[PDB]
């Protein structure tokens, strides 16, 4: 009988039957239905009658079982007395020669904090005063303590009965087996006795002595219990810069992340931390101790650095461990992050050296070039390293492989003015075999800026200019680029001037030069030719032309703040980006009142009628996410009764199977068809059910992408900013205004709120409230705001859309 | 036709409509019976009462029960509230096809396929009667709304009308003493197979499977095994009244009358359900719903919906109206037609209804419209949207078609539509499907007029002649011109004040009440759109927005007057009463009370003495009397209710006299209140009151600071000691400075162990001896001269004021 | 009490047999055991997993969870050790875990629970000790 709540009639029958097995099974079936929480008092006389005196342990044990989980509730066969049918003949049970029945009886009897059993539990310590097992003596210290807990904090429970009444706790210390139920409030002499016992311990018992009294002067003295306290005590005597090298903490710690890569990744972190405490700049974070595994002697054999190499990773162990490991290389050794990121990047970025680090997918290659290159932009020393490695990247000599390479290096030159003169000659080489945009773009920029340095350019450019591949974006990049630097410093059959001619043709003009350009018609609609066409005031010469622009870098460009940079090593970053970091007539009148922060729905129940409505009961219901914190409890609604009855309200619950409308309120009365009527007290909305939750800009952005929010409305009374009406109203449809999606200035400055919720509707809810408050001569519609809304199938989107207008209720009875 | 309900259950042999409530029972061939709340969508019960087909099903609503009959050969009675079998009885010896319940005593009738229908009395031991005649199966037994007679449809080619209180049927010749039944050729030929004959009816269509009545007619229609339906008079057994409807293709299981339409609805065991003309008695149209065969039919005796049972399940289907146009005059609701004929007026919480003569509608409603003075009703008839029909005007208090044909009142004339309009006796009509104006020449206008025409909009309903083709257009009195057009969002309704000059329109929050043309007088405060609400011409606006009728406002007061037990629409407010009718159109009325209204009419006119009487438990709530009256910043209302320890606290800061605060603060059992009121106290000016508070919040150090500022020296010392012990070094420390000598610090600091600080303080005052004590007890060296003096005079003249600022003067207003 | 309940669960969505030492967790016992042990106590194949602010210690046996729950704790070794001793005692009564056989020996298991953990303090048990009681 797993859980069957109607079966009590059969149990009575089964409980006495003249067959002992049946009786045991019955009583067992009662236990299992109560434990789940089901019907049990009908049976009581039957249950109690067979078992009572006997020394036959199994039925007695079963009855003994049922007296610690419901004795108080059941009363057919027990009623209320001092020597109840729980203990009257269980004084026999306590005083049987078999330890088990006595012991069991003692154990339940003393366990209860019952006051209708207080006297019978007190000399119940007799059953276990003699200690036939470790179990008997432990059973005794726990039972005396449980007696002490049960209203006997004074002389009824404190001395000895004949050996224990609160003194097993003392005795246990010096006896062969220990266990101290003495944790609080008990004899001082036993506490003292436990200390002595630390030495003459029994190990289970030591965990009991130890919860009470901890800290040792020793190293130990033995056993897991003492050992477990000991690592706590050690952390005290050296708190300083974490544990560093984990103590006896290490054993539990592995299981704490049994799923399976995460342990190594964590372990790797600690091992890296431990090596050294470095400068602790941007991603140079290694704490713990400065010297404890050093770094870097030149006589150390086979050195520290061997372990450091693991941390430099491509994936060399698996991805979770990889992400931890790349950060960890950066963390022990660099200048900041820059130094060790360049080494690390050199390995990752595409080459002709190894083909286990090159790939023909263009974005990844490109990104890897940008990561290597960002280190230079960060720190100078890296410029010198980067440029020759970049030329190796080029040497791959696939159209695309060159292409990616050329694209970053060209950015580097914008930063690094006439420093990378050397690269230009390498960069031209792979520009001729071509099937893509990227190669043309980049090459034309290097060869263009670099012209003073070289003289090749008609020849290199011209094979490509009459070759094909994909050429949209090529136009833009060649347009600003081709002439640049020194007015007449090249010549192969086209000097720098031919280049300016070319540069202009490629931009949007027409001219025979480099055997004509591939295309002329520019990239995306805004860019066009014209700016540059106007430009080249002084023909490709460092002055105030293309050259200027080329040998200068747009805004601030420093660090790895992503200003001509990309922020570490490209593969590690994907993982970091991913991390969102999300945090019968009846009359009612009613108002909601709050006194001393108690929120209640006031209801007055009125019988305007002369007719009888007796049988009157009042209930507030649990609909779904609405709940009663206590229904109105008066038996009112009688002939010409006016009553004030208070129903307390909650807003947060779990969905019930009954209707999901406004608030259900139920009054009952006389009638047999409609004994229960549902009638209303004032408004509560569907919107309550939504649950508020919040987003950060990353979670908002991810969800924006994840599912559409095209749906918009413009809501009146969003004249005001985010903070005022809009927040308060948004709150009531369990929403909250978080992070921005705005871009403010002297022409821009709609207020933008990123909203989130996680509705109990199987959807989230998100929105952006844009408040069109004029920051221009031509506003949208002046003050008002357009709320762009969604939910996960946009079923709550709509709630956001209208619950940001207005919202107010009041009455004054 | 609209599908209200459709649940696939599999082959439903029996179907019955509850006459009390809008419920359906179905008995299935699968042996399951189900009771459905078809409007609510909630399964009431489900019983497998027999293995095989259960062919008959009935409601036994005399006490809240359902009755079923199955092929167990029994009529069983079942509880729908307790789900138990109330009683079981032996109907017959074969299939119970249909069962019917007597309302005389708990007698049950069962019709069987063993050729008898019997009635059995449970209450006693008796089987009271057996009604015999059939020679082949009584397929169906059906109640009329009177309980005296029943009809049975049997497949021996007859319909037998029975008496249930009678032995079989009940009749006796007054022209002879002999039995009505003749077994010989008389004026008709039949056998001897009855006790007597009251009415043997034709059923010839090779046996009639079912018979049923229209709720208000003696006429019955029967569907039979062939492919015809035959309509019979059961009240005379005429054969000059019986017409045959032809359309079906195979054995017609049933045919019953549609209560609410002038058509007869039939269903057959082919695959079609066919609808029949009830003024022509032949098939108007055939529908296939492709659930295959239909073995049962049902027409609602509560005139709700209509239902037919099929071999896949059953459907209850809808041919009814939703949201009808209406207006209330003084005690008369006038509404546009809905099910259950004409009803209205009276009740206030019951879903019962009762009749009064106030029918605005008494013929197909092309238009129903009130006079703006409310003295006539215009009902436009003979449908059409061509250019002509008829319009009949009725008098508003009690309505006939014509009142007298010899009197100006109740006349009729032609006009496609006619609808009343302002000037309060006028009407405007369409009689060419243009806007024509109507006069009669004095009194409420009844006579057709052809002058004046327009070329915009198209005739329909209204109350000011509403016409639509893209908007709701109000038309003028004596001008062809459009008076104005309204475009707004609606909840499917148009709400009139009661006078039909004015109109109320529903908007995004609540409703707005407007005058003639579109001019907004005010907006009803309430978050959501109300279902309906009406204004007693202006001022007292009463509305429904849920299940309760509450006043938006009366004289600036706000109240919920009372709740009803059903959702409802306000019919309008004309008089003190507000009258309501819902979708089904059951009435509720409510007297506008002097409950909530008097209380706040009184509080507004600053009467508190009046207001105490006014306080009743029909309007007490929690915050409109006992805590709404704690909402004046110069307490007035606040003074009156102050019973809550919080309201008392509040009251005190709003005056600025915190003498009451401390006590409320006390009774709020809280420290925070004492410190905050103490601060307010310092603000009224007096520091005695501040001290007491601040002392018990334990801000001895704030006090220490306050105290020279206040100019006490005695009190300042008390603070020093009781802050000494706390080691508040910006409490105990203060006071020594503040008195002319520093000695207080010296000891406190000694106890802190701050010997240095203690010496410096002491030494400077020239208490070098104490300074030395501190040095000697602790580490010496007192010689050192810090960035502050270590021995330069400290003396201050403490507080020149003789009366202190604990004794700050006050008068208090 | 430190130990709210000691519970044997089926992840059928119910507490098959369970023990409330002193009247506190009656019906409460079933809801906790029913939700949390279904997800492996929300574990990942880790003996300690904590969910809804209640420490769940467990061991899976078939579709069943043998579960120890605490919301307070005195020592690391101890919580496992009572569960462990329980796991010696449970196959003696029910031949592994299995809902029907667990159900039949409600009395056996329940009695062991009272004996093993008394007023939430982890006593010790053994298969021979168990015998005296059910004798």
């Amino acid at each position: 009988m797993d859980s069957e709540p109607p079966s009590e009639i059969s149990l009575k029958n089964d409980l006495e039957k003249g067959d002992v097995k049946s009786k045991t099974e019955a009583l067992k079936k009662v236990i299992i239905m109560i434990l789940n929480g089901e019907k049990l008092p009908g049976l009581l006389m039957t249950i109690i009658r067979f078992v009572l005196p006997l020394q036959d342990h199994t039925i007695k044990k079963l009855l003994l079982v049922f007296w610690e989980i419901v004795p108080k509730t059941t009363p057919d066969g027990r009623l209320l007395h001092e020597m109840i049918l729980v203990c009257d003949a269980y004084r026999k049970d306590l005083q049987h020669p078999n330890e088990f029945i006595r012991g069991s009886t003692l154990r339940f009897l003393c366990k209860l904090k019952e006051a209708e059993l207080l006297e019978p539990l007190m000399p119940a310590i007799r059953a276990c005063l003699e200690h036939r097992h470790s179990y008997v003596r432990r059973n005794a210290v726990l039972a005396i303590y449980t007696i002490y807990r049960n209203f006997e904090h004074l002389i009824p429970d404190a001395p000895e009965l004949i050996h224990d009444f609160l003194v097993n706790e003392k005795d246990a210390s010096c006896k062969r087996n220990a266990f101290m139920m003495l944790i609080h409030a008990d004899q001082d002499r036993a506490l003292d006795y436990l200390s002595t016992c630390i030495d003459q311990v029994q190990t289970f018992g030591d965990i009991l002595q130890l919860v009470i009294v901890e800290l040792i002067y020793k190293v130990c003295h033995a056993n897991p219990s003492e050992r477990a306290r000991f690592i706590r005590c050690i952390y005290n005597l050296l708190q300083s810069s974490s544990p560093a090298v984990k103590y006896e903490a290490a054993g539990t710690l592995v299981t704490l992340s049994s799923a399976p890569t995460a342990i190594k990744a964590a372990a790797q972190c600690y091992i890296d931390l431990i090596i050294k405490e470095s400068d602790n700049n941007v991603k140079l974070i290694v704490l713990d101790r400065l010297v404890e595994l050093k770094e870097h002697p030149a006589h150390e054999r086979v050195l520290q650095d061997l372990v450091m190499d693991i941390l430099r990773v491509l994936s060399t162990p698996d991805l979770e461990v990889r992400k931890k490991t790349l950060q960890l290389a950066l963390d022990l050794v660099s200048s900041r992050n820059v130094e060790e990121l360049v080494i690390v990047l050199k390995k990752e970025v595409i080459k002709t050296n190894n083909v286990s680090e090159h790939e023909d997918t263009d974005k990844y290659r490109q990104l890897l070039v940008r990561t290597l290159h960002s280190c230079s932009v960060r720190f100078p020393d890296m410029a010198a390293n980067v440029i020759p490695v970049l030329m190796e990247f080029l040497s791959d000599s696939n159209e695309a492989a060159a292409a990616d390479v050329l694209e970053f290096v060209r950015e580097a030159i914008q930063r690094f003015d006439n420093l990378r003169m050397l690269i230009v000659e390498k960069m031209l080489e792979v520009f001729h075999a071509i099937k893509s945009v990227k190669i043309y773009r980049g090459a034309l920029w290097i060869l263009g800026e670099y012209c003073s340095t070289k003289e090749d350019i008609q020849s290199v450019m011209t094979e490509v200019r009459r070759s094909l591949g994909e050429i949209p974006i090529v136009e833009s990049e060649i347009k600003k680029e081709a002439g640049e630097l020194k007015p007449e410093e090249e010549i192969t059959v086209g000097p720098v001037q031919k280049l300016v001619t070319e540069m202009g043709t490629y931009a949007t003009q027409s001219a025979l030069s480099s055997s004509r350009p591939t295309k002329k018609e520019e990239d995306r609609p805004p860019l066009r030719g014209f700016l540059l066409d106007g430009d080249f005031f002084v023909a490709a010469s460092l002055a105030t032309t293309l050259t200027k622009i080329a040998l200068r870098y747009v805004a601030l460009v420093q660090e790895k703040k992503k200003q001509n940079s990309f922020v570490a090593e490209a593969m590690l970053l994907m993982a970091t980006i991913l991390h969102l970091g999300k945090s019968d007539p009846v009359y009612a009148e009613a108002y909601v009142h709050v006194n001393q922060y108690d929120i209640v729905l006031d209801v007055l129940v009125v019988n305007q009628t002369s007719d009888t409505l007796q049988n009157c009961t009042l209930e507030l219901a649990t609909l779904g996410d609405l709940k009663l914190v206590e229904k109105p409890s008066p038996l009112t609604l009688a002939p010409h009764d006016f009553a004030n009855i208070k129903a307390n309200v909650k807003v947060a619950s779990t969905e019930n199977g009954i209707i999901f409308g406004n608030i259900v309120y139920d009054v009952s009365g006389a009638a047999s068809d409609r004994n229960c009527v549902v009638l209303s007290d004032i408004h509560i909305d569907i919107m309550d059910y939504i649950q508020p939750a919040t987003c950060t800009d990353a979670e908002f952005r991810q969800m924006w992408a994840e599912f559409e929010w095209e749906n918009k409305v413009t809501v009146n009374t969003n004249m005001t900013d985010l903070n005022d009406y809009l927040q308060h109203i948004l709150k009531s449809t369990n929403m909250k205004c978080l992070t921005p999606e705005k871009a403010l200035s002297g022409y821009c400055g709609f207020m933008a709120a990123n909203l989130y919720a996680r509705s109990i509707f199987g959807e989230d809810a998100l929105a952006n409230v844009s408040i069109e408050k004029p920051v221009h001569q031509g506003p949208d519609a002046a003050v008002t705001g357009h709320i762009r809304i969604r939910a996960k199938s946009q079923g709550m989107a709509l709630s956001l859309g209208d619950k940001i207008n207005l919202s107010q209720k009041k009455t004054s009875l | 036709m609209l599908t209200k309900f459709e649940t696939k259950s599999a082959r439903v042999k029996g179907l019955s409509f509850h006459p009390k409530r809008p419920w359906i029972l179905t008995s299935l061939h699968n042996g399951v019976i189900q009771l459905w709340d078809y409007r609510m969508c909630t399964l009431i019960d489900k019983f497998d009462e027999h293995d095989g087909p259960v062919r008959g099903i009935d409601f036994h609503k005399q006490q809240p029960l359902f009755v079923s009959g199955g092929d167990d050969y029994k009529i069983k009675v079942w509880n729908y509230k307790l789900r138990r079998c109330l009683f079981t009885l032996l109907g017959h010896l074969d299939y119970i096809r249909t069962t019917f319940f007597h309302h005389e005593y708990p007698w049950i009738l069962s019709a069987s396929d063993d050729q008898t229908i019997r009635v059995w009395n449970w209450q006693s031991r008796t089987c009271v009667c057996v009604l015999t005649g059939h020679n082949h199966y009584v397929m169906c037994a059906q109640f009329h709304p009177s309980e005296d007679l029943v009809v049975s449809a049997s497949l021996d080619q007859t319909v037998r009308v029975w008496d249930i209180s009678g032995l079989r049927k009940k009749n006796l010749s007054p022209g002879a003493v002999e039995s009505d039944v003749r077994g010989i050729t008389g004026v008709d030929l039949f056998g001897t197979t009855d006790a007597v004959v009251k009415h043997v009816l034709e059923g010839h269509d090779r046996g009639v499977n079912w018979a049923a009545f229209h709720p208000t007619m003696p006429l019955i229609v029967s569907g039979a095994d062939d492919r015809q339906v035959k309509i019979w008079r059961m009240n005379e057994s005429k054969a000059w009244e019986v017409d045959t409807c032809r359309g079906h293709y195979n054995n017609v299981s049933c045919a019953v009358f549609h209560p609410r339409q002038e058509l007869i609805l039939s269903n057959s065991e082919d695959k079609s359900i066919r609808v029949w003309d009830m003024s022509k008695r032949t098939g108007v149209q055939t529908f296939r719903r492709d659930h295959d065969r239909f073995w049962v039919l049902a027409a609602h005796p509560n005139l709700n919906l209509f239902a037919a049972g099929h071999d896949g399940g059953m459907i209850v289907f809808k041919l009814e109206r939703e949201r009808p146009a209406y207006a209330v005059h003084g005690n008369m609701l006038h509404y546009v037609k809905d099910r259950f004929l004409r009803q209205l007026d009276f009740n206030s919480s019951k879903d019962v209804a009762v009749m009064q003569l106030r029918s605005g509608s008494k013929f197909p409603v092309f238009n129903m419209s009130y006079n703006p003075a409310e003295n006539a009703v215009l009902l436009c008839t003979r449908a059409s949207n061509l250019e002509n029909s008829t319009y009949d005007l009725y008098t508003i208090p009690k309505d006939a078609d014509s009142q007298n044909p010899d009197a100006p009142e109740g006349k009729r004339s032609s006009g496609l539509t006619a609808v009343w309009v302002a000037r309060n006796r006028f009407a405007v009509l369409d009689r060419m499907h243009s806007l024509l104006i109507k006069n009669l020449k004095n009194e409420i206008t009844k006579k057709i007029q052809v002058p004046n025409c327009d070329e915009i909009f198209y005739a329909g309903t209204g109350n000011l002649l509403l016409r639509d083709a893209d908007s709701i257009t109000l038309f003028d009195v004596q001008q062809k011109r459009t008076l104005a057009s309204v475009k707004i969002s609606k909840v499917k309704y148009v709400i009139w004040s009661a006078d039909m000059s004015h109109v109320a329109l529903l908007a995004k929050h609540a409703i707005v009440i407007c005058n003639r043309k579109l001019d907004a007088l005010c907006n009803i405060h309430e978050n959501i759109r109300v279902k309906s609400g009406a204004w007693d011409e202006s001022g007292v606006f009463i509305y429904t927005t849920s299940n309760h009728i509450k006043y938006a406002v009366t004289t600036g007061d706000h109240g919920i007057i009372r709740t009803l037990d059903l959702p409802i629409y306000v019919t309008r407010v004309k008089g003190n009463n507000v009258y309501c009718l819902d979708r089904e159109c059951r009435p509720r009325v409510l007297t506008i009370d002097p409950t909530e209204f008097k209380f706040k009419l009184a509080l507004i006119n600053r009467k508190y003495d009046e207001v105490l009487h006014m306080v009743r438990n029909a309007k007490l709530v929690g915050q409109s009397i006992i805590a709404y009256l704690q909402k004046k910043g110069y307490p007035e209302v606040a003074l009156h209710f102050v019973k809550d320890e919080k309201t008392r606290f509040s009251l005190a800061l709003e005056c600025g006299n915190i003498e009451i605060a401390l006590e409320a603060a006390k009774a709020l059992d809280d420290k925070n209140c004492w410190e905050k009121l103490g601060e307010v106290a310092l603000l009224q000016g007096n520091h005695q009151i501040v001290e007491m508070c601040y002392q018990r919040t334990k801000n001895f150090d704030k006090l220490s600071f306050l105290y020279l500022i206040t100019g006490n020296l005695e009190k300042l010392r008390k603070m020093m000691k009781i802050a000494e012990i706390r080691k508040d070094m910006s409490g105990h420390y203060q006071n020594a400075l503040y008195l002319g000598d520093v000695s207080e610090r010296v000891r406190i600091l000694k106890n802190c162990g701050q010997k240095s600080l203690a010496y410096l303080s002491a030494a400077t005052h020239g208490l070098d001896e104490e300074a030395e004590s501190l040095k000697e007890t602790f580490d010496p060296e007192k010689e050192t001269i810090p960035d502050i003096d270590p021995n330069a005079k400290l003396l201050q003249p403490p507080a020149p004021i003789m009366p202190l600022d604990t004794n700050w003067p006050l008068l208090t207003v | 009490m430190v130990l709210l309940a000691a519970a044997v669960c089926t992840k059928a969505g119910k507490a098959i047999v369970s023990r409330q030492f002193v009247e506190m967790t009656r019906t409460r016992i079933e809801g906790l055991l029913a939700a949390f042990p279904k997800l492996m106590n929300t574990g990942k194949q880790h003996t300690f997993v904590e969910t809804e602010s209640v420490r769940y210690v467990y061991q899976p046996m078939e579709k069943l969870y043998m579960v120890l729950i605490t919301t307070k704790n005195s020592n690391i070794l101890e919580d496992l050790e009572t569960l462990r001793l329980f796991s010696r005692v449970i196959p003696e009564y029910c031949r592994a875990l299995e809902e029907n056989e667990i159900s039949e020996h409600c009395f056996d298991l329940i009695f062991a629970f009272d004996e093993i953990v008394a007023l939430g303090y982890r006593e010790n048990v053994n298969l021979a000790q168990i015998r005296t009681f059910t004798e």
